[PDB]
RNA sequence: CGGCACAUGCGAUAUUAGAAUGUGGCGCUCCGCGGUUGGUGAGCAUGCUCGGUCCGUCCGAGAAGCCUUAAAACUGCGACGACACAUUCACCUUGAACCAAGGCGUGUACCG
């Protein structure tokens, strides 16, 4: 916008180029993660934890 | 009942088969209908003097063999060079006796040798319609004169038919017969600068054209009648050939496209395939018209029965993975992966999964989602193009603060960094503009911004909109 | 007084067998390269000069250079994309598919 653009000039801190869209915990729910699953396409780079 | 299919069958039901030799009959009327427009272009001089500058933007290398015409009666350049000078001679041969009968034989020789020229229809309709052209601007000052004199001055088409059908070139209906003294020659008076302007018109377009329009009108009446036995024979070999393209339209039904639809586009082909048809071959019509209402077809599925048009090439290449992992489904058993895919086409199988994604039809709006309540998917889809009402309320906090923090400055320096950026105003401005707005230096534009920015980095400026960068 | 036909209401709210080939030109493609006008968040938390000082730091006013201009735009050279036309082979051969049948009402048209 404007003045959001005046900031960024000011501070000089970039919008990033990613956003958070990660999996949270519905509202208002507690307890323990007991099973953890990890499906992969093949062809694809596996990470550690898969 | 309504039914328009049952009705459509109901309205063709009535025209029945043909014979086999019915066929040849109908293409024989075909064939005297371009007999007879091709002899009623060999009457008319202007449109062989075009073809003629034509040619010679040809014999100019502006041109090409497969543009102006295709073949011969027995394709060749140096044959086209040794025929066209054949025809070269003739027409330098034959214009020049009119100095009338003795020319007439000469003129029909260069329209037999004219007619031994196999066209390309785009010259040839182009002929055809600047013909059609011609008569109608003819026909136009005709209804023109009859405007201006029949309807008003109250004269009789058969006085006005009279001295004009029969010579319509000179002043013998004109001048003469408002000499004889009738009563309705006095009405000419006031009429006769533009009636005599349009006979000369019809005299400059004899000119043009070199012949009386007692000649133009019978030539392309002869035209008309030929024009008008062949579509009445093209009419009659499609209202037979119909089963056709029914027969041939049961088979893609459920691809995604009407039955009537399909079929009409089978109509299409049908009657290009009776536009491009040669019995002189000895084919049936069948074998010829049967390929061109499947290319119609297959190429309308192709275009208009997706909502996202993909195109030709893609949707064959999405019917050679259907037909690949439909052969593989019964050779491995499980379903063919992709990786399969790889090794069974000849693509790079990461274009594969984008081929198997583009191919899917869009899900309805309203396909239920289940129990069958009112709940269908439209009421799920969630709108990503609103801003949420907490931005807003950032947005006009940032004005606020932004604003009493640009009243803390100088007048200067508050005016500059307005006219810099967005801020209450139209577009913003840039170094020269600015300069050309002050009367300034650029450079001083630049420190004057400079100390600007570094006025507004000091806290107790900093702070309230610092707190506008979360963390 | 019968028949055929049609319309219309209710049936809760809420929560869950095509294959192959060529040519042509095009670009509302954001893909490499060249040329053209043409900038900005850097030194500069005073690089410089002057003035105030709560000061050796911050306020107020000036001038310059170096360096960030192919960004924004324009036009050409490559890639790609889409489009048109043309050709070769093989096959194919004259009237389809379709669902659903169990409730309660109101009314209209046609014919006898």
């Amino acid at each position: 916008t404007p003045e959001e653009k005046l900031l960024r000039a000011i501070f000089g801190e970039k919008a990033s180029d990613v956003k958070d869209s990660s999996l949270r915990v519905p509202n208002g729910v507690s307890g323990t993660v007991i099973d953890v699953q990890v499906f992969t396409r093949d062809g694809v780079e596996k990470d550690k934890r898969a | 009942t309504t039914d328009p299919v049952r009705m459509y069958m109901r309205e063709m039901g009535t025209v029945e088969l043909l014979t086999r030799e019915g066929e040849i009959d109908i293409a024989k009327r075909i064939e005297d209908g371009i007999n007879q427009v091709q002899c009623s272009v060999a009457e008319y001089p202007e449109a062989i003097t075009y073809l003629l500058e034509q040619y010679d933007r040809v014999e100019a290398e502006e041109a090409r063999l497969s543009d102006l015409i295709t073949g011969f009666v027995d394709i060749d350049p140096e044959l086209a060079r040794e025929k066209f000078a054949e025809l070269r001679a003739q027409y330098v041969v034959t214009r020049d006796t009119i100095k009338h009968a003795t020319a007439q034989e000469e003129i029909l020789k260069l329209s037999e040798v004219f007619k031994q020229f196999r066209l390309v229809p785009k010259q040839f309709d182009y002929l055809v319609n600047s013909m059609r052209v011609m008569m109608d601007r003819v026909r136009t000052q005709e209804r023109l004169i009859m405007k201006l004199c029949v309807e008003q001055c109250k004269m009789p088409k058969k006085n006005f038919i009279t001295l004009f059908t029969g010579n319509e070139t000179s002043d013998t209906w004109f001048n003469a017969a408002i000499a004889m003294n009738k009563p309705w020659s006095e009405k000419l008076h006031d009429v006769s600068e533009e009636v005599h302007r349009a006979l000369q018109k019809l005299q400059q377009i004899e000119e043009e054209t070199g012949l009386t329009i007692e000649q133009v009108k019978d030539i392309n009446r002869r035209m008309s009648i030929g024009e008008a036995k062949a579509r009445r024979a093209k009419k009659e070999m499609v209202e037979a050939n119909l089963r056709l393209v029914i027969s041939i339209a049961k088979k893609y039904t459920n691809r995604g496209l009407q039955f009537l639809d399909l079929i009409q586009e089978g109509n299409i082909g049908l009657m290009k395939a009776v536009d491009k048809f040669e019995y002189r071959r000895g084919y049936k019509f069948s074998t010829y018209a049967t390929w061109w209402i499947r290319q119609a077809i297959t190429r309308s599925i192709a275009d208009q029965a997706r909502t996202i048009r993909i195109p030709v090439h893609m949707i064959e290449t999405i019917n050679k993975l259907n037909r690949i992992s439909r052969q593989m489904l019964q050779e491995m058993g499980r379903e063919p992966t992709p990786e399969e895919l790889a090794e069974r086409m000849l693509m790079p199988e990461d274009k594969i999964r984008k081929v198997l994604k583009i191919a899917k039809e869009p899900i309805s709006m309203e396909t239920p989602i289940g129990d069958d309540e009112d709940s269908h998917l439209g009421d799920f889809i969630e709108d990503t193009t609103l801003e949420l009402p907490l931005d807003s309320a950032t947005t006009e906090s940032l004005r606020a603060a932004t604003h009493d923090v640009l009243a803390g400055l100088t007048a200067r320096e508050a005016k500059v960094l307005r006219m810099r950026f967005g801020i209450d105003m139209n577009t913003d401005y840039t170094l020269e503009e600015v300069g050309k707005q002050f009367d300034v230096t650029r450079e001083r534009i630049r420190q004057i911004e400079a100390k600007a920015l570094r006025k507004l980095r000091h806290p107790s400026r900093s702070e309230v909109l610092r707190s506008f960068l979360d963390d």
